[PDB]
């Protein structure tokens, strides 16, 4: 089967700027093929037989290459090309895939503004209570959030998630949430998120005391 | 014009078999290769494998063999997947996308939408949905942000609108967590004019269709 690497995994540039990915392929191929997907929906094709366009791309893609080492190029990158571009080979059988080069946007730091909830009296009813720290519009994607009661870190008992990149403005937002019993979140004042971002010169506390 | 429409989101327990279908419009599966491609979550593409509806010769990725049949009847122009003895590795969304072969130039150029597959003996369970109430403490720059907790359903998916759809500026809709429990958790939140707060109404509005939930949450200010 042949083998195609991608290269890089994940890359990032702004509008304007050229970009190139590669694809290696383990051994020879007559053509190389090319498809493009956004995060929740269907990979659409890009470019064929190495240097074909499909239906609906624009002109500022081209594909380029021979025998195994092929290349994507954007002459000038736009917001709506960052995706993942996907090779593939039609030479052997098994088909193949390369494993994707994600295109992300690039911009400048930004800070997030951090925000934290209580949870609802009607949680608490129900008898678990969970605590959400919002972490909005931030530059690049890492982030630590740490989460204090009454001063004690909690390790264990939050998850978080990310979204995608947004478009309109390039940023990441993320969400984590606390969960404890009612009878422990009842039993402490301070409920504290602490963020350490690049965009923050220091660490970033928003809290609330229970009950107030 | 061409179209591929894929059969509906599948929960089926392990060890169990699934079929998937892919209807074809505007064109005749017989004149092309009708193909199967797995993406398993938050992976790239697989090929499975293809059929040739004219003579139905198949091939397949070895990888797949055993576990993929792959069928087609010209008559309703419908491509089948079949996958036995299902396990969590078989967990994935499933893409069918024809190709013409030789004179079509090879490439996939038409694809379903995808399947989704979830492999689980559990039962669905459908999310209770929390305020984010809007406060002091969500406040920057005249703005409020305030929100939703869609807590503990299963399944995937959810969809949460606001006030049915026609607040969309300002909206997170978070990606889905996978709790310690077996069950997800999401939330949704939105920024809005703080001057607002008292004089518009905020709604979420929640489905979870594998458990028929359908939840509005008015979603109202906390004084602290
Ligand atoms: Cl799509
Ligand atoms: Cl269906
Ligand atoms: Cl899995
Ligand atoms: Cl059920
Ligand atoms: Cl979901």
């Amino acid at each position: 089967q042949i083998v195609l690497t991608q290269s890089p995994a994940v890359m990032s540039a702004s509008p304007g700027e050229r970009v190139t990915m590669t694809c290696s392929a383990s051994s020879s191929v007559s053509y190389m093929y090319w498809y493009q997907q956004k995060p929740r929906s269907s990979p659409k094709p890009w470019i064929y037989l190495t240097s074909n366009l499909a239906s609906g791309v624009p002109a500022r893609f081209s594909g380029s290459g021979s025998g195994t080492s092929y290349s994507l190029t954007i002459s000038s990158m736009e917001a709506e090309d960052a995706a993942t571009y996907y090779c593939q080979q039609w030479s052997s059988i098994p088909l193949t895939f390369g494993a994707g080069t994600k295109l992300e946007l690039k911009r400048t730091v930004a800070a997030p503004s951090v925000f934290i909830f209580p949870p609802s009296d009607e949680q608490l009813k129900s008898g678990t209570a969970s605590v959400v720290c919002l972490l909005n519009n931030f530059y690049p994607r890492e982030a630590k959030v740490q989460w204090k009661v009454d001063n004690a870190l909690q390790s264990g008992n939050s998850q978080e998630s990310v979204t995608e990149q947004d478009s309109k403005d390039s940023t990441y937002s993320l969400s984590s949430t606390l969960t404890l019993s009612k009878a422990d979140y009842e039993k402490h004042k301070v409920y504290a998120c602490e963020v350490t971002h690049q965009g923050l010169s220091s660490p970033v506390t928003k809290s609330f005391n229970r009950g107030e | 014009e061409v179209q591929l429409q894929q059969s509906g989101a599948e929960l089926v327990k392990p060890g169990a078999s699934v079929k998937l279908s892919c209807t074809a419009s505007g064109f005749n599966i017989k004149d092309t290769y009708m193909h199967w491609v797995k993406q398993r979550p938050e992976q790239g593409l697989e090929w499975i494998g293809r059929i040739d509806p004219a003579n139905g010769n198949t091939k397949y990725d070895p990888k797949f063999q055993g576990k993929a049949t792959i069928t087609a009847d010209t008559s309703s122009n419908t491509a089948y997947l079949q996958l036995s003895s299902l396990t969590s590795e078989d967990t994935a969304v499933y893409f069918c996308t024809r190709s013409r072969g030789y004179f079509g130039n090879y490439y996939f150029d038409y694809w379903g939408q995808g399947t989704t597959l979830t492999v689980s003996s559990a039962s669905t369970k459908g999310p209770s949905v929390f305020p984010l109430a809007p406060s002091s403490k969500s406040t920057s720059g005249g703005t409020a942000a305030l929100g939703c907790l869609v807590k503990d359903y299963f399944p995937e998916p959810v969809t949460v609108s606001w006030n049915s759809g026609a607040l969309t500026s300002g909206v997170h809709t978070f990606p889905a967590v996978l709790q310690s429990s077996g069950l997800y958790s999401l939330s949704s939140v939105v920024t809005v004019p703080s001057s607002s707060l008292g004089t518009q109404t905020y709604i979420c509005n929640v489905n979870h269709k594998p458990s028929n939930t359908k939840v509005d949450k008015r979603v109202e200010p906390k004084s602290c």
